[PDB]
């Protein structure tokens, strides 16, 4: 990926990276808002 | 608060001042505008919106798309004046510095974020698929496997097309952003640090070691009382009349075959007697007026379309014999014929005794061959006929309404030539026309008593019961009783539960009490455990309570005492569990986990890293 | 924050001290008494004579009831002219105004009160909050009828529309409404009124004020209508965060920490309600259905045998070989309804009608196979029985049974398994009071009908026709052969298994919207399960494929999964078979939920979209045969 | 808010760009580190050897969520009588603790939080807010089975009433549950817990304070328990916004645009989860279904042949007049599973005992029907076959087959059909190993079975035989005859349609509760529709009807739907046929259904009200028996 | 003081003028304590 | 704050080391007065 002579980035395929999926990062982004009406008045 | 602001022209203060307020535009703070008044929770929930934009600013701002933040809080404008709905209520209420907005700004804003949300519709699903294509998320403990691998793999399985192979490290850093177990370097300086910001957001999402997590007991329990109430406990375990609109429900169909029944539990069915000795030939016209010669004869069977929740018949011949020596069903004819009279139907042995009579629709026959050697079959038929009392429009309370299947034919049929009195032998279905009607063993009926149906029906009964009858609509909502149950409880074999104790208390005050027979004592354990045996029994099958002779659901005090301790065991629940339920799914959560940890090895062993 | 108005009495004390803290009641705070409660509304009565002068317990209102309570007076005042012109409800309730703010020790518990002094607390008697809900609610029953009316104005013609503008002329939809509304519609009887609530409810209708010629906008609740509504990009945010809910709402339900387990579960946690099913004995292959036993057939062997019922009477029938029986033992107790109606079972000198047949159950070591006298049956009892009625069919000179209800319930706990050695065993054949000829009948019994068998237990399953304690979800998947499934029990592990694991597929649906061969989000952990299921050394001849060809193997397979949950468990399945594919799914569709982000499919928002025009068009073509046929001055 | 509070790098306010910012972390904010946290709960361990000393993120929480975790901690107080006995947590976490409160520029992204500035924005960092959601949650796991206990006490007998109120002396009650607890309950050793625990969450029991005999309310839920009681004219609060809006949840997934859409609309989107459909074949009319090709009845061509298996293993069968095989293109990948139990086929010369069956594909240029000789058959091969058992039927000197499964699925993604001329048939039949007699084989076919069907994939639409990915669901309505559902394919468009249709017709049913002729604001959608129609110039002469039989009309029509869905796809329906009504129809439910402002029926209030009123007349009934039986001394 | 059958009165149908009034409210007895 | 599986431990099992925490202590009745 590096496009450049000098690298201050995160090398992606670089070394030194972690993968360690747990229960306690269990990935969300936004699933759904509590848009009803009633509520929103 | 919440409503519209409000803007004074008189000098009254008083409640109930009648001219004292008007409303308030923009121009009060070219185009002049109404105002509303937002509330936090509206301001809350869009604020949350717009940070679902930002889980992907590094593509945005790679897209050169939306340079600049939504910022909600920004477009309101800040007043303290009357606020309400009603004048005549926002007198009575004034608040200071509420958020408020034109409504056109607040179109133009949520327009924005719609979209903004439109754009990313395709980035989203290569995320989706990035982050699918292996576990990256566990139920218990915690996975790993090397980086070099796992992207490896990447850069093999993504479709050519997938937005990663062309734009990588915002791909990586939004992934970060919400997996906590996914990690980057920081090469300038050489440190590990979670990125995810979802932090708190799956702390509910996680299990304890010990018990579930939260979200799936809250969600449960939800389930149960959602159930519960639906099915509206009050009302099905009555005691006095309520109206069908009321008690009805959306029914189901019924298969019948009439001549396969008896005559005599069906309330619903007229029969001409068996070896009478009279074989008479009447004729009757189509919609169209042209007269066709049908024969009746002892035998014959019909429907009482008086009394009868206004209903739809199908018939299906399909199978059936119906040769004869001198007369082919192929190329015959089979129609619904209506006949009109004030004469029982146990009363016919002439013509003009019928009153009058119509044919509704027919059907043309064909026959092909079967399994058995020289034996002809007919095709299937869907000869239907959907029944109204307005069309007939009763006028006379004597008049009489009979439906009923047979032959017809342009030709006086010789009765000789023909022994068949009807053809209702034959696969019947019979399906509501109408949704607000109840019946009662074929009985109709406007004020039913949901108590009194308790064991008030024999199973021969129950299978010869009307589609649109009171059992069914009973049997549906303690159907969605026994789920609730079933999600609630989960005690085993012969063991009580908070949802079999109303049997056991009915019980033990039953033996107390002093009525018809002799007395049988028993030990409390025994009635628990019997107690727990008979739920179990209902939650195998909903129909087993209206059944007559049955062992304990036969009371109507039990069904009443457990229909209203439902109630009470889901309502004074407090976030807690069952114990094999948490045993169990902890268990297989871990088995899980072993799984997720072979498999990623597996990658680590199939895609080195240098 | 929640809980009670605690004091303390400890007078030196910090932190869980034995016994500081006491209720504060009443008398404590004389605002919260019921001599000064503000009476608009006039709840409780003037007259001296009437009030309890007692005191009651004090409790705390939090943030959400405040937000609510008070949502919930918008509801009347929606409708506030009608309430005038009935004169009831002069002065709203102004929740905020029945209660006194008050600092000191709050919760639940005197424990956790110790440390949690608050400020500005409400608080609020059991009796004057009760009075609040009272006034609501009464309004509410007085508006029974003016909110069906209100409402039938609007759902008579279309006034709401998907996308975009629609236009009519006022004098053409007031004169539609004039001749079609009920006659004893209260529009009719206070019109002005009916005209003001719309403008409230509704920003399309508006109306001119006579006094300036002006119009503008009246609807209160502008905000929320912005929630629901489409932009032309895509479908409103209203139901994309509803939508998808569900999907997560039906995973929970399904618990995939279950059927993704690789280890033995208890059967009331896998259980779920069962359902009738259907079987013909007579014609159920012998070597399928392990439940079946059956007395082999050509010995010559014949006789019979008289058992009696509950009632003590005797009764006569016959025994020989081919006849079938079910095991009772170890089928976790089932009902029994045996339906002789459609048969024949005419005989050459014994017609079957005005005779009886019955159910017996029988008790013995002697194995049933072994029977071939009449002391082998040890013990035996006569539990139902039916007579015979016998109409005529289509089939030409042939009479046949007409319906009937055999019926029965199996109970082992009455039935006091005690001993290892026993045997049990249910039979329906014919029975009489007097002996029968073995030769006059031929029939090994009356099987030869239909059976509906439906389970009574719930939390305790079979698998493969024998009952178990423990399950493990993943020793199902691919082995039950078709014909196996069609021969196993109601109360089966499969049957439990394809219900709710069903639920998924509802849950898949209603995110995912993949066509026909091309990849989808839920269709990749198949998709990953196979690259390396395939590049290891194994057995056989090794299979390579590009991903292109990896791909739409998986898309195929999620496809079928939908159509038939229950093709997973058949024995080799096409590519469902392997459990690695199962749990890969099962616990992805998890994952691809909770990473949404209020986003529809590429494909279906614009068919919603090219829909919700097409339906402002069908709206604007009805709204001119307003105009057509009520023309204004 | 929400977010993560980001810090200003380098210098003070010198913020002017994204770039000039950082997340911050637990060293700039050392408070929100551990070895500072407020131990209490004791989670932290105290050996200083063990302590990470490593910075960790710092997140927000939203003012949402503190009010949500707070109640998270309630759940536990009400046991703290038990705990305190079980010694655990003596100190209640109080969340709010754990929080602090710093003010920073907050947001998910160096960009837009540099716009966003903030002031007393608290903080948490992940591990801890990992000990606090396990403090709460641990604490559950001992709670196990002293809730299961307490749960009993609170419904073994009835202590909620519906209405009114009930009473029995507490001395003749607790004689009962000493008499029916079990043994094992945690009640009969901790009485006294119990006691309080119970009057906590109910106002009606009311313990007395032996030191001055006063009895009061401890319930600490009076506000709860408010909105869940009934007034004395309408129902409970809480549940008609619980029921109100259960019906819109419906609506929303049925999707109301795309079942009343003009425009097309494709598969995918369109299609959902299909069910299994069952067909008898010969029973069939061939004109009916275009997936039925039949060779000419009457035929009488005899034609052997040979033919070879997925090994080559050949099998032997005959062709004649009446075969019947199915269409197998066009058949959107499919699962045919045939079941001939029951039928017997033995005739005088050839028994069926003993022999083979199977499924045949056929794949030629030359059409079906044509066929007369083995250079027309093209490519066909075997795909499974089975073994047939007989037994003996209810009609004398005649035996049957058993019952069978013989299976196969249908994909055309391998097949791969390149050519439209080439033409794919299916047909079964008898095979066996040595050629048969055509003479004894006079069977055209062995399709006498009933036949189940099931989709093998949800992206594939059939309407009227055929597949097609575009349907307008528009034209659907009223298009279909009797004829065509029974003979529909399994995945048909109508099938499908009053699926989505049929929560449509329950979400009705939930808010409407009217009777004959009754009308409803979910009815007049229609009586408008019916208004404009009898005036316009139609086919036919004008006939006219007043206002009140447009109503009932319309409302016989309404029910009519809602009793059977089917009659929205029926040939000539009452009004139904009309294209027109059905697309008003659903456009009404939601503004009937989003203008509701907390009401139900009028006669559902009166209904609810005199039987809630009769269980409180049972329940007293109940309770004066346990007040003789178990005498207050 | 209005005329309900007077010209000059608006009606006009938009999606952004969509109508509610109270549909539900969230009334959960443990989220109201 | 410790390495399960890293390096650095030491496993020296010995006589003087032998594990033991609390078998049984004196609570005689006559002793506890
Ligand atoms: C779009 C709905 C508009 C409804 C306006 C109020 C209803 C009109 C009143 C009908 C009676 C008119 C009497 C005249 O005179
Ligand atoms: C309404 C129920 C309130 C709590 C009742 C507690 C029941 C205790 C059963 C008897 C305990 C005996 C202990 C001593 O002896
Ligand atoms: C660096 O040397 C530029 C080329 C390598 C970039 C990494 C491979 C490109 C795609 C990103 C990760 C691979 C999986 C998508």
């Amino acid at each position: 990926g590096n496009a450049s002579s000098i690298v201050q980035t995160i090398n992606v395929t670089g070394d030194g990276n972690v993968f360690k999926p747990s229960a306690e990062t269990s990935s969300t982004a936004v699933p759904s808002l509590s848009l009803s009406p009633g509520m929103l008045n | 608060p919440g409503g519209v602001p409000w803007i004074a022209v008189g000098d009254e203060t008083s409640v109930t001042s009648p001219g004292a307020l008007r409303r308030m535009t923009s121009k009060d703070i070219y185009i002049d505008e109404p105002l509303v008044v937002v509330t936090e929770h509206a301001i809350t929930n869009f604020t949350k919106a717009e940070m679902a934009l930002e889980f992907n600013r590094e593509f945005l701002d790679k897209m050169r798309v939306l340079s600049v933040s939504p910022k909600y809080s920004d477009l309101l404008t800040y007043v303290d004046c009357y606020v309400g709905v009603s004048a005549r209520q926002a007198l009575n209420n004034f608040q200071k510095q509420v958020p408020v907005i034109t409504p056109t700004r607040q179109t133009m804003y949520v327009d924005s974020i719609q979209a903004a949300l439109k754009a990313l519709e395709k980035w989203e699903i290569d995320l989706r698929v990035a982050q699918t294509l292996l576990p990256t998320n566990v139920p218990i403990g915690e996975v790993s496997c090397p980086m070099q691998s796992v992207v490896k793999l990447l850069d093999d399985q993504l479709p050519d097309d997938s937005l990663i192979r062309r734009y990588p490290k915002e791909a990586a850093v939004a992934l970060a952003k919400r997996n906590g177990g996914i990690q980057w370097m920081d090469v300038s300086e050489g440190t590990v640090m979670n990125e995810a910001v979802n932090a708190v957001a799956a702390s509910a999402l996680a299990p304890s070691a010990s018990a579930p997590p939260l979200e799936e007991k809250s969600k449960l329990t939800e389930q149960a009382m959602d159930l519960v109430t639906a099915a509206e406990p009050e009302i099905i375990a009555s005691l006095v009349p309520v109206p069908a609109p009321v008690f009805a429900i959306p029914p189901k169909p019924a298969d019948y075959n009439v001549r396969t029944l008896r005559i005599d539990e069906a309330t619903w069915l007229r029969m001409i007697p068996k070896s009478m000795n009279t074989p008479f030939q009447i004729q009757v016209t189509d919609n169209t007026g042209t007269n066709w010669h049908l024969n009746l004869r002892g035998g014959t069977r019909v429907v009482n379309l008086d009394q009868i929740a206004p209903m739809r018949f199908v018939l299906d011949l399909g199978g059936k014999s119906y040769k004869e020596t001198s007369w082919d069903p192929n190329g015959k004819k089979v129609g619904f014929i209506v006949f009109q009279s004030k004469i029982p139907f146990e009363l016919w042995t002439a013509a003009s005794q019928i009153g009058q009579a119509t044919v509704v629709n027919y059907v043309q026959l064909y026959a092909e061959d079967s399994s058995f050697t020289a034996q002809s079959i007919i095709a299937t038929t869907s000869l239907a006929y959907n029944y109204e009392p307005e069309q007939l429009n009763k006028t006379d309370p004597e008049m009489n309404y009979y439906l009923l299947a047979t032959f017809i034919d342009s030709a006086a049929i010789t009765p000789t030539n023909m022994t068949q009195p009807d053809v209702w032998d034959a696969l019947l279905t019979m399906s509501p026309l109408s949704a607000g009607e109840v019946t009662v063993k074929g009985a109709v009926v406007s004020e039913v008593v949901p108590a009194d149906l308790i064991g008030s029906y024999t199973p021969e009964s129950l299978n010869t019961s009307l589609p649109n009858d009171a059992a069914r609509c009973m049997i549906d909502r303690a159907s969605k009783i026994a789920e609730a149950i079933k999600i609630d409880d989960d005690a085993g074999p012969d063991e009580y539960s908070p949802n079999s104790v109303p049997i056991q208390g009915q019980l033990a005050i039953s033996q107390l009490e002093t009525g018809y027979g002799v007395r049988i004592f028993n030990p409390k354990g025994i009635l628990s455990k019997i107690a727990s045996r008979a739920m179990q029994a209902f939650i195998g099958d909903p129909s087993t309570i209206i059944t007559q002779a049955a062992p304990v659901l036969s009371d109507k005090n039990n069904w009443i005492a457990l229909a209203q301790g439902v109630k009470t065991s889901l309502r004074t629940k407090s976030l807690s569990a069952g114990v094999k339920t948490a045993v169990s799914k902890l268990s297989s959560s871990e088995s899980i986990q072993n799984w997720t940890q072979g498999f990623l090895d597996k990658v680590s062993a199939h895609f080195p890293a240098p």
